RNA sequence: GCGGUGGAAACUACCAAGCUGGAGUACGGUAGGGGCAGAGGGAAUUUCCGGUGGAGCGGUGAAAUGCGUAGAGAUCGGAAAGAACACCAACGGCGAAAGCACUCUGCUGGGCCGACACUGACACUGAGAGACGAAAGCUAGGGGAGCGAAUGGGAUUAGAUACCCCAGUAGUCCUAGCCGUAAACGAUGGAUACUAGGCGCUGUGCGUAUCGACCCGUGCAGUGUUGUAGCUAACGCGUUAAGUAUCCC
């Protein structure tokens, strides 16, 4: 197994408690297959440079100004990396789900 | 050709090379049309004959919802050329559905609201990101018409639009249709299958329809135009019965008029 | 890519010379014309080679 | 000294000038080893909108 | 690589005297040790000794230069191989070359051992002409 | 990876380490059979073809060398790795 | 000159047993637009719809064609789509050549250094042969914002079936197959050993405990040099030489 850090560019629709339940759904996906987790860093509600996904097949008067960013530093199987980013993007939230390979051990 | 499974081309030898089919069928058919272009009193609009038809089948609207699937094997149907497979839902509902693209091995295939977007089955546009690849849209919330020709059946969208109206038809430009509709979300039906050439007619053309060409062939009666030593008074309005081939324009309404916009005409 | 007028005071001075160093007509004269594809990697890097040392 | 860390907005905002354009060789004082590796950390931090692409000075 | 070790010594001494060096290190082989022996007996060099760098055995070759001028006169003006690999030259008792009319000599590997221009004529033997020094 | 490099040195019999004409060929055949299986899915690749012709050319020099020493260790090799000849 | 006999044995060659500096491999690390596939990100351009609002806009050395009061441009809000992807970029890097640069993931090649461990010359080159090929072009199916052969107008001119202006098709983009050419140029084929020096990259060792941006070495690849000897007809090249030599095409 390899060390990964997927940063889900969370859409401003989901609240503080709704991000923490997605961290618990993350545990039932990888730890239930011979894996583990490290920790979570919540950056806070930081405004966008360009409003991405302001409206895509929705109403005309709708603008997504703000946005929250969080990186999940974990440990999982190299075959369970593709259906992981696919299980995230299927929901009406999250703009982008990019997976990264980390060589450094975070404490 | 540019993709795999190139289209076989019969080399020279004797003009063309016909063939002789031979397969089997397992239910899923009524009788299909078998009377040739007629009406019971007047044939109307000539050009249309030759045997080799029958075999209709159904399955288009798809009322089933959140039900998994499993495309068994592929299959072809007369008239329309774009396969139709046979699939196999999780429960066991014998259907057909328009063969998407990458399948044959069963794959996923599933309809209903909130389902995996890829090329499963029915899926309401109401739940679609952009829709760069749909399939067969419906004028209403229950039918299954429009571009049913799986092969090349394309119709992009406009990401997210309100008023419940989008869809970007191909040569039909862009219009506005209800959003409370669903589709196969495949937009595929093989393009190489129709890329092939007929050959030299005879045992490939007539076996589907009577001569498509008429020509002046003189005779002012047999056709609005004609006569002369050999040449024909073309351009001088020579359409079978007041028609008008030089564009002109048709389809005029006021209330239930066309709700399509843009529609460029070069 | 804009310019700073973050300084207060009811002053009438331009201060458009501060951005005329980095941005200027330079990023638009390098662009807005036609690209040479190969002579952009050859001729434009040949004159900077002899002007370096 | 952190070159791979993209999550430090306070450190990387000193590297990026008043414009959204990435720093030159004359300023910041970094060699071609430290460069390209820091630019990949900026290009990544820009998609997360911590540092804007075309940063408006005001 | 090293296609011919008998040819690289000829190049290592020739380029060393042109840029006036004191000692050159060439590869250790018995046939090349026989060429440096009949080089000092005639007087073209000082002496030759055994050496070792890093588990590899090398041969010490000290050259000789004349008096000081604008460019001091060298011992060997030209060094060239006759029996190049892929063009093997063989000669008899009459076809032995007279290099510079008796001033310079040609070292050849004979059946009796390793003889020069004058030494192979007195024995009445011939063979493969390696190189000519002058 | 490291599992394919540690198995090849302990399976076949010859008292030396990786420097063997028996261990070097099965290390190259393992790199050819996995690269040809890569060319089945990635048939659009061009740069991995030069690395296939190099490893095939390096194996042909090692198999021709084993034919010159002894034919006992050569005949027991080519039948185990399942190559032509 | 050819053959035969009796010898000599260094070299070349054959045979046997080795050695190691060649070459190769493994261990552990480093850099890179190397390549293929699949995603996703930002600016801008064009187009469609709507709001505001006015008669001008566009363009040129001047103008005109063209777009405009069935009201553009400009401006704001939203949508659709295609291509390339600023800055960093560098006298940078990688690749056999061609060539390749926004970010990410998946598979994959080559190069280099370092304590070494192992084989052991298993090498170099290489007609034919096989494979790769910028762009343009061709076949079939898609796509098509911009640019733009052709082509249509305006203008310039003695004339211009050019340059310039307004439009604009094939094409340029994608998949598969085909054609294989270029100042495919460092116009100096590949491989190896040697020969004065002074400044710019990447790995690694070391330097009162590295106290520091750094200092002293040791390898790879890469520029310029009043670059020396030498070479060259000269220009120039100059240990990444057209310097001195060897192997082969």
């Amino acid at each position: 197994l390899r060390q990964y850090e997927t940063m889900a560019v969370l859409r401003p629709d989901m609240t503080e408690d709704e991000r923490l339940t997605l961290t618990q759904k993350y545990e039932e996906l990888l730890v239930a297959g011979g894996a583990m987790y490290v920790e979570v860093f919540n950056r806070g509600v930081i405004p966008l440079a360009y409003s991405i996904k302001r409206k895509n097949k929705a109403g005309e008067t709708n603008n997504y100004l703000d946005g929250i960013y969080l990186l999940f530093t974990y440990f999982t199987k190299p075959e369970s990396i593709s259906p992981l980013e696919a299980a995230l993007v299927t929901d009406d939230d999250v703009i982008r789900s990019s997976s990264f390979k980390i060589r450094k051990r975070k404490y | 050709h540019l993709y795999k499974t190139s289209t076989s081309s019969t080399r020279n030898g004797a003009v063309q090379v016909k063939s002789n089919p031979r397969n089997n069928l397992i239910s899923g058919q009524r009788r299909c049309g078998k009377g040739r272009n007629a009406r019971g009193i007047i044939t109307a609009r000539h050009r249309g004959g030759g045997h080799k038809r029958l075999y209709r089948k159904i399955d288009f609207r798809r009322n089933e919802k959140d039900i998994y699937g499993k495309i068994v094997t592929i299959e072809y149907d007369p008239n329309r050329n774009a396969y139709i497979c046979l699939i196999h839902y999780g429960d066991g509902e014998k259907r057909y559905i328009l063969h998407p693209r990458g399948a044959i091995i069963g794959d996923t295939i599933v309809s209903g609201t909130e389902v995996p977007i890829k090329m499963g089955n029915a899926l309401p546009l109401t739940d679609m990101p952009l829709g760069t690849a749909i399939h067969n849209i419906e004028i209403t919330l229950g039918r299954g018409g429009q571009l049913a020709r799986a092969a090349g059946a394309v119709a992009k969208l406009i990401a997210k639009e309100g008023k419940s109206a989008t869809l970007k038809l191909p040569s039909g430009e862009v219009r506005l249709i209800s959003k409370n509709c669903s589709a196969t979300v495949g937009q595929v039906g093989n393009v190489g299958v129709n890329q092939k050439r007929l050959g030299r007619a005879g045992s490939k053309r007539w076996l589907g329809k009577r001569p498509v060409v008429r020509g002046v062939v003189m005779n002012p009666v047999d056709h609005p135009h004609g006569g002369g030593e050999g040449r024909a008074p073309i351009g001088r309005k020579s359409p079978t019965t007041p028609w008008g081939y030089p564009a002109l324009g048709r389809r005029s309404r006021k209330r239930n008029k066309y709700s399509d916009n843009f529609i460029i005409r070069r | 890519v804009q310019v700073v007028v973050d300084d207060n005071e009811p002053e009438e001075r331009l201060l458009n010379r501060f951005r005329r160093e980095v941005m200027r007509a330079g990023v638009i004269q390098e662009c807005k014309r036609r690209r040479f594809f190969e002579n952009t990697q050859d001729v434009r890097k040949r004159k900077t080679r002899e002007a370096a040392k | 000294g952190d070159r791979i860390d993209y999550r430090n907005m306070s450190l990387i905002s000193r590297f990026i000038s008043e414009q959204g354009k990435i720093l030159s060789r004359r300023v910041n004082r970094l060699t071609l080893k430290q460069q390209r590796l820091i630019t990949s950390a900026i290009k990544q931090a820009r998609i997360l909108s911590l540092l804007p692409f075309l940063n408006n000075e005001k | 690589m090293g296609k011919d070790t008998i040819a690289d010594i000829i190049t290592c001494i020739r380029n060393a005297d042109m840029n006036r060096k004191g000692t050159v290190r060439i590869v250790s082989t018995n046939i090349t040790e026989n060429i440096v022996k009949i080089l000092l007996r005639e007087g073209f060099i000082e002496n030759a000794r055994k050496h070792q760098e890093r588990n590899k055995y090398f041969l010490v070759l000290t050259l000789r230069h004349r008096r000081n001028k604008k460019g001091p006169y060298l011992n060997t003006f030209h060094l060239k191989r006759v029996s190049r690999p892929g063009l093997r030259i063989y000669s008899n008792y009459q076809r032995i070359p007279r290099i510079l009319g008796g001033m310079g000599i040609a070292i050849l590997s004979t059946s009796r051992g390793i003889m020069t221009d004058r030494e192979a004529r007195l024995e009445g033997i011939g063979g493969e002409i390696l190189c000519y020094i002058w | 990876k490291k599992n394919s490099f540690i198995s090849v040195i302990s399976d076949e019999k010859k008292e030396e380490n990786k420097g063997s004409v028996e261990f070097q060929v099965f290390c190259f055949t393992n790199k050819i059979r996995r690269l040809t299986l890569h060319l089945e899915l990635h048939k659009k690749d061009y740069s991995s073809q030069r690395g296939l012709r190099k490893t095939l050319g390096k194996r042909q020099r090692l198999l021709a060398y084993l034919l010159k020493i002894n034919g006992v260790r050569y005949k027991e090799l080519i039948s185990k790795l399942n190559i032509r000849e």
